[PDB]
C-alpha cells in the first residue's frame, strides 16, 4: 500500500541514482558500474579494486578490497552499519538515501541475537525434499528450518532488501519488498535469502568438482559450505559508516562518511589465499573475512550445512542470476536434475 | 474548421525554436495556439510573438549540474553513431544510454510539476491537437490522458528513436528477468498517476512526425512522416546595413575546437570573402588571422546564407537546415552525437564535408573549404537536397495535413 | 511561387501590431519577410518573432513634443466625425486637418532618413510586395520608386481616407489660386528626390487595402478591399493560471475618464463577475469599489474575451476587433476621433453601446452594462458581426490573394 | 537653382511652421491663425487684437494692435527690423527662421535711401495705359515708373518676399522668389508690390464710393491714396525685434524677442479714428501709423498718387486675393472695365 503520487516520486529517485551510478561507472569509476550489476562476472572489477587497495569513488564512498585493509576496517569498531551522511550529489539529484533506501538500510543494520540451533537436527526434516533448485529446494530449506527453530512468498518479495540498500531496484520490485518487509524477523528474512543462494552456489560448485560430488555422500561437508562462502559470500559488499574520523593507510575517513568492504574481492587476494579463484575444499587458508553484532551468519551456515548433508544422496538448463544484486548475488532459475 | 492547438517544448531556447514557424502557421490559419511550457521558457515564447501558458514550477539545474549532472555531459560526448560500429550496438551499451539519459535528461526536463501542469491545462482548455519537441515527454502523456491527437516535430536527426528501436530489438534475446525498459517504466507509472491509457510506443514517438529534413537524409524508423518545407527561426534577428548589398567576390561564412581559433588564418588562404560570426570579444586574442576575413558577431543566417557560395558550421539544426534549403555546400565541424550522425549523412549524399572536431586539423579545413568552392559536385549535391526540401509542403500547407490527420 | 515581402510601420508599438499576424502568414507560406522600420521599432519587431531591417536614424519626439507638438495633441482631441456635422465639412476645417496633421504627424514620422533608408533597401533587396500601416508614407514612396506592388493593411477605421476624400471633394469649388494640398505637395517633392514616378492618389491609399473589420462597419471609400479574418496580436501575452478555468457566473471584463476610476462601484451593481485590467498600482486609491470585481493587470484579450458575456473598453482596435470576432457585446468608452467614429458605427449596427467619455456618467455605464447583458439584441448584433468576420479569408488565405494581386 | 534634397528639407520646414501656426491658431491664439491668412476678412481678429492691446502669442512674439502702444513701439529706437532670436518651438520643430525665412527677412530689413521723384512727371507716362488691373495696369505702374527714376516677371516672383518673412509660402512659390530676388534693388522690388496692391485697393474703393468716382477726375487725389493706406496699408503687420529690454505697459520685452505691430488694426482704433472702418476721403484723422530708415514708403505713395491721377478719366468679375499674405494683402485677379 502507497499512493501512485509518492510511487511516482520514488520511481523517479530510484531511476536517478541508478542513472548516475551507470554514468559515473561508464565514465571510469568501477564501484558504481559494479553497483549496477549489469554483468554476471564481477571478478575483473574485483582485481582492479584489490590492485588499488583503498580509493574513494565518484560518490563519497571509500572502496576497501585489499584483504589487509578489508580486515582492518571490519575489525575497527568506529565503522558501523548505521545511517551515515547524505552525499551532495544524491540530495542535489533529489534522491536522499533516507527516502529511496530507508527500509533496506535498517534491515542491513538489524541483529538476530537468538539461539542458533546448529543441531543438524534440521537435516532430518530437510532429507525428504529432492525426489528420485532456486525455489523448489534452496528457498524451501530456510522456511521449514526457521519454522523448526516467516511465510514463503513474503520472504521472497523482501529478498532484494539487502541489494536495495546500495543499488536501486525496479519500482514494482522495490514496492513489493516494502509491503512484505516486517527487528529479528526482519533480520531472519535477510538470512533466508543469504542461506538460499548459498545452497544454489554450493550444489553448483559440487556439480563441477569431481571429488566434492561423490565425496559429500561419504561424510555428510561444513568445509564445502566454508569454501563456498569464500568464493561466493552471503554479502559481496559490506556497507559501513564511520562514527569518528579514522586513519586507514594515509587516508582520513570523516564522520558519517560511507565505506564499503568488498568481501568477495578480499576473499580472493593472491597474497592471502593460495589459488584464490579455485575451489579447494581441503585448503589451510581460513583467514576469510565475512558478515557486527548478532549470530545471523552462524544461522545461515547451519541451514546451508544441514541442507548440503541432506542432499548428499542426489549430489553424484541455463542458470539465470538476479541482475541488480551487487551485494548478495542471487540466482532466480537453477535447472535441473 | 477551427482548432485549439497546444505546442510543448522543454525549457530550452535551443529546442522551442524548431516549433515556432509551425505554431505561427496554425494561428495565421485562424486557429487558437498556446505554447505550454515551464516558467523558464516564457521570455523566449513571448519573444517568438507567441502566447505562453507557463505551467508548473522551474527545475534547479544549476544545483543538479554542479554536483551530479556535469559527469553526464562527459558521458554523452563519448557516444558516436555516425560510423555504426558493432561495439555500440551491444545490449550492454544500448541499455546504458536508456538507463542514464532517461532520468538525467528526458525525465529531468518533463518534471513532476510540468506533467501535472500540462495534464491540468489540457483537461481545461480541451485542445484538438498537441505538437511537441521530440524529447518533451510531458506533452504526449497529457495528450494520452486527454485522448487528444498528438504529433512530434523534429529538428535534427531522430537518433533517440533509432537508439531506442535498436534497444527494444535486443530485449527478446535477453532472459525474461534480465529485461528492463527505464523510459517505458517511467511513462507507465506516470500514465497511472493521471489514470491515463495503457503504455504504447505512441507516447515515445508521436501518432505522426513532422520533419523539415529532405527524405534522403532522414533515418529509417518506419514512423508516419509528414515532410515539411523548412522556414528558419533563431530568436531575435536584426539585419545589419552591410548585409543589404549583393556581395562583390564569392563568400564563405564561418560560424564557430583544438585549433586555438587561429584557424581563421587557414580559411584566409582560401580565395573568397570570409564572414566570421565572431564578436570583438571572442576574437580579442587573434592579431594576424584577418585579411579577407570579416567579423560581424551574431547575424540572421536566413539572411546571410542566401549570399554564400559555401558555409563552415558546428552542425546545429538552424545552420544545417538553413544552408540545406538554400543549396549552400557545407563544411560541418561536429562535436555532438546528433551533429556527427547528420554530418555523415550529408557528406554521403555529397552536399558537403564532415570534419569531426577531435580529429580536426587546420590543413583539413583549408582543403575542405577549397574543395566545396571548386568541385561542382558539392554544389550539385546541395542542389538536390534543396530541391527535395522545396518539394515538401510549407508550414502553411502542413496545417491542413495536421487538421486532417487529427480527425483520422 | 516564392516572394520577397516588405512590411513597414512607423515607430509605434501601437501600429506595428496590426501587421504582425499577416507578416507571419507570409513566412509560414515559405516567403521571405522583412519588417523595414526606424531603429526605435526594432525591439518590438523582434519581440513579434519577426526579422527587423532597421533603416535610417531615430527622430527626437521628446524635444519636439515638449516644445512644439503638445498643442497638436490638444488640437486633435477637438475634431469629431462620429456625428457628421455640416460645420466639420467646411473647406476651412478640412484644409485645417490637412495643413496641421501632414507635417506634425504623417511627415513627422516617415522622416528624411527613413524614406532614403527604405528606398535604399528596396532597390537592393528587390521586394515583390510592400504591405504598410496606413500612415507610414515612406513605404508607398519606396514602393513607387522601385515599381513594387504595395497594399495598405488597416486596423481601425479609414478616417484619414474619408477626411481626405472630402477635402479633395471641395478643392474644385475653391479658386485656382486658393487651391492647396500639403500631403500631395510633400509626397510630390519626395518622389522627385528619388526621381520616382509622378504623384498618384495610389501613394496615399494603396493599390489595394486589407481590412480585418466586417464589411458593414467599414467606411465607404470605393478602394479595392480585401477583407480578412482578424487574428489578434498585442505584444507579449502570458496566460495566468486563473484563466484556465471555465467561469462560474457570467463575466464582464472592464479595460481602462472624469469618473475618478470610482466607476468600478457602478459596474459592481451589475449581476456578474467583473474582470478589471487594472494593476495594483492603478487601483492604489480605490478602497470600497471591489465586491464582485477582480483586478488582474494586463492579460491576453484573445484568451479573456472568449469567456465574456460582455466587454467595457476604450475603443482601441485590439479590444474592438478581438471582441467583435468573438461575438462579445461591447460598451465602448471613446476619447479619440478614430474610436468615436467606430464606436458610433458598432452602436448603429446594434453590437453594443457607445458612451463618449466627455459626456460619460456612472449611471450611463451601470445601465449600459445591464443593457448588453439582458437585451438579447446586442448579442444578436454582435453575432452578425462575428459571422461576417468568420466568412472573410484567414491571413493564411490572404497570402494567395496578395500573391495574385501582386502579379495583376 | 537648388538641389532636390535641400528643396525637400526646406519644404518640410515651411510645412512644419505653417502646420504649427494653424494648430496654435485653431486652438485659440489669433496671431498665428491670422498668419495663415486662410480668410479674406481679418477685421474681427484685428478687433480682438486691439481689445487686448498687447499680448504675447504661442510663439514668443508680442502682438501690439492698440494704436497707443503701436505708435509707442514704432517710435522707440530699440525695436528694429534685424535678425532676432530663434524661439524654442521653431528649432525644436527643426525649422530655424535663419533657414526657411532668411532671404525674406533681409528684404524687410533693406532701406532705399535714394532720391524719390514725386514729381508726378511720372503720371505723364502712366496716362496711356487703360484703353477706352492686377497685372495689366497696377503691376505696370511700378515697372515703367522705376524705369523712369527691375524686370516685370522677376519682381512678380519676388512679390511674396515680405509675407514669406512671417508666413511660410508654398515650396515652388518660395523657390521662385529666392531665384528672382536680387540691397536698394531688393528694397525696390518690395516697394513695387506695395505700390501694386495700393493701385488695386484704391481703384476698388473709388469704384464703390459715389463721390470719389467722378470727384478724382475734377482734381487729379493724394488724400484718397492717404485714406486707402489707412484701411489697406502696404504692410498690415510690422516685424520688429528688441536690441535692449523694453517696458511697454507693464511688460518686459527681452533682447532679440520679436514684436509684431498690427498696423491695419491700429489704423482703425475707434478711440483714435472717427468711423474707422468707413472710407472718408475728407477726414481730419491723419494720425495713421505706417512702414525705420529710408524713403520707400514715400516712393510707393508717389507711384500710386501718379497712377490714381492718370486713371482719373476711366474711374467713373470676382476679385481673387493672395491666400498666404498676412503682412501685405495682395490681389491676384481684378476684373474688369
Amino acid at each position: 500500500h502507497m499512493t501512485t503520487t509518492d510511487r511516482a516520486g520514488l520511481g523517479r529517485q530510484l531511476q536517478m541514482i541508478r542513472g548516475l551510478h551507470w554514468g559515473y561507472g561508464s565514465n571510469g569509476d568501477p564501484y558504481p558500474m559494479l553497483l549496477c550489476g549489469h554483468d554476471d562476472d564481477p571478478q575483473r572489477r574485483y582485481r582492479s579494486m584489490r590492485e588499488s587497495g583503498v580509493r574513494r569513488s565518484r560518490t563519497e564512498t571509500w572502496v576497501v578490497a585489499d584483504h589487509a585493509t578489508a580486515r582492518q576496517v571490519l575489525d575497527d569498531p568506529a565503522f558501523t552499519r548505521a545511517t551515515g551522511r547524505t552525499p551532495e550529489w544524491m540530495r542535489a539529484a533529489g534522491a536522499p538515501p533516507a527516502e529511496w533506501a530507508q527500509p533496506f538500510r535498517d534491515v542491513h543494520a538489524a541483529s538476530w541475537e537468538g539461539e542458533v540451533p546448529d543441531v543438524g537436527e534440521l537435516a532430518e526434516s530437510f532429507a525428504g525434499l529432492l525426489p528420485g533448485l532456486v525455489g523448489d529446494f534452496a528457498w524451501q530449506v530456510p522456511v521449514q528450518g526457521m519454522t523448526a527453530v516467516v511465510l514463503r512468498g513474503a520472504a521472497w518479495d523482501a529478498r532484494v532488501s539487502l541489494d536495495a540498500q546500495l543499488s536501486p531496484q525496479q519500482l514494482a520490485v522495490t514496492e513489493a519488498a516494502v509491503a512484505a518487509l516486517p527487528p529479528a524477523l526482519r533480520a531472519l528474512f535477510a538470512g533466508a535469502e543469504m542461506t538460499a543462494n548459498t545452497v544454489v552456489d554450493a550444489v553448483l560448485a559440487v556439480s563441477a568438482e569431481p571429488g566434492l560430488a561423490e565425496r559429500i555422500a561419504d561424510d555428510p561437508a561444513q568445509r564445502t559450505v566454508a569454501e563456498v562462502l569464500r568464493l561466493h559470500p552471503a554479502l559481496h559488499l559490506e556497507r559501513r559508516t564511520a562514527t569518528a574520523e579514522v586513519r586507514l593507510g594515509e587516508h582520513v575517513i570523516g564522520e558519517g562518511e560511507e565505506v564499503v568492504v568488498v568481501v568477495a574481492a578480499a576473499n580472493r587476494d593472491p597474497e592471502v589465499f593460495a589459488e584464490p579463484d579455485r575451489l579447494d575444499v581441503d585448503r589451510p587458508d581460513a583467514d576469510r573475512a565475512l558478515s557486527h553484532p548478532g549470530r545471523l551468519e552462524e544461522l545461515v551456515t547451519a541451514l546451508a550445512t544441514a541442507a548440503l548433508r541432506a542432499a548428499a544422496k542426489a549430489l553424484p538448463g541455463p542458470v539465470v542470476r538476479r541482475r541488480r544484486s551487487p551485494v548478495l548475488r542471487g540466482t532466480n532459475r537453477c535447472p535441473v536434475e | 474548421s477551427h482548432m485549439r492547438v497546444v505546442f510543448s517544448s522543454m525549457a530550452s531556447k535551443s529546442h522551442l525554436f524548431g516549433l515556432v514557424p509551425l505554431a505561427w502557421a496554425f494561428r495565421a490559419a485562424g486557429h487558437e495556439v498556446r505554447v505550454v511550457a515551464s516558467p523558464a521558457l516564457t521570455e523566449d515564447i513571448t519573444a517568438a510573438g507567441l502566447t505562453a501558458v507557463p505551467v508548473g514550477t522551474d527545475v534547479d539545474l544549476v544545483d543538479f549540474m554542479t554536483h551530479a549532472g556535469h559527469d553526464i555531459i562527459d558521458y554523452v560526448r563519448s557516444l558516436d553513431f555516425s560510423e555504426r560500429d558493432p561495439a555500440t550496438l551491444t545490449w550492454e551499451h544500448l541499455l546504458g544510454m536508456q538507463t542514464v539519459l532517461t532520468p538525467t535528461f528526458y525525465a529531468l526536463m518533463s518534471p513532476d510539476t510540468l506533467i501535472e501542469g500540462m495534464v491540468s491545462f489540457c483537461r481545461k482548455w480541451r485542445p484538438d491537437l498537441v505538437i511537441w519537441e521530440p524529447l518533451t515527454f510531458a506533452a504526449p502523456i497529457a495528450a494520452a490522458v486527454t485522448g487528444t491527437p498528438h504529433a512530434r516535430l523534429l529538428w535534427g536527426p531522430d537518433i533517440t528513436t533509432r537508439a531506442r528501436q535498436n534497444f527494444l530489438g535486443l530485449l527478446p534475446d535477453q532472459p525474461e528477468e534480465h529485461r528492463e525498459d527505464p523510459l517505458a517504466e517511467w511513462l507507465t507509472w506516470t500514465l497511472e498517476k493521471y489514470g491515463g491509457p495503457a503504455f504504447d510506443e505512441e507516447v515515445v514517438v508521436g501518432q505522426w512526425t513532422i520533419d523539415p529534413a529532405p527524405a534522403a537524409i532522414r533515418l529509417d524508423t518506419g514512423l508516419k512522416t509528414v515532410g515539411m518545407r523548412y522556414v528558419d527561426y533563431n530568436g531575435p534577428s536584426v539585419v545589419p546595413e552591410w548585409l543589404h548589398d549583393e556581395p562583390e567576390r564569392r563568400r564563405v561564412c564561418l560560424t564557430l575546437q583544438v585549433s586555438i581559433e587561429e584557424l581563421l588564418g587557414a580559411v584566409g588562404d582560401v580565395d573568397a570573402e570570409i564572414i566570421a560570426t565572431f564578436d570583438a570579444q571572442q576574437l580579442e586574442g587573434v592579431a594576424n588571422i584577418p585579411d579577407n576575413v570579416r567579423t560581424v558577431g551574431f547575424v540572421p543566417m536566413h539572411a546571410l546564407l542566401p549570399t554564400c557560395a559555401a558555409t563552415v558550421h558546428h552542425g546545429g539544426p538552424g545552420s544545417w537546415h538553413t544552408a540545406a534549403i538554400h543549396g549552400v555546400p557545407q563544411v560541418i565541424l561536429p562535436d555532438g552525437w546528433d551533429t556527427g550522425v547528420r554530418a555523415q549523412r550529408t557528406q554521403e549524399f555529397g552536399a558537403g564535408i564532415a570534419l569531426p572536431v577531435p580529429e580536426l586539423t587546420p590543413d583539413q579545413l583549408r582543403e575542405s573549404v577549397k574543395r566545396v568552392l571548386d568541385d561542382p559536385a558539392h554544389r550539385a549535391g546541395a542542389a538536390r537536397m534543396r530541391d527535395d526540401m522545396l518539394a515538401e509542403p510549407s508550414p502553411a500547407e502542413v496545417v491542413g495535413i495536421c487538421e486532417e490527420l487529427a480527425a483520422g
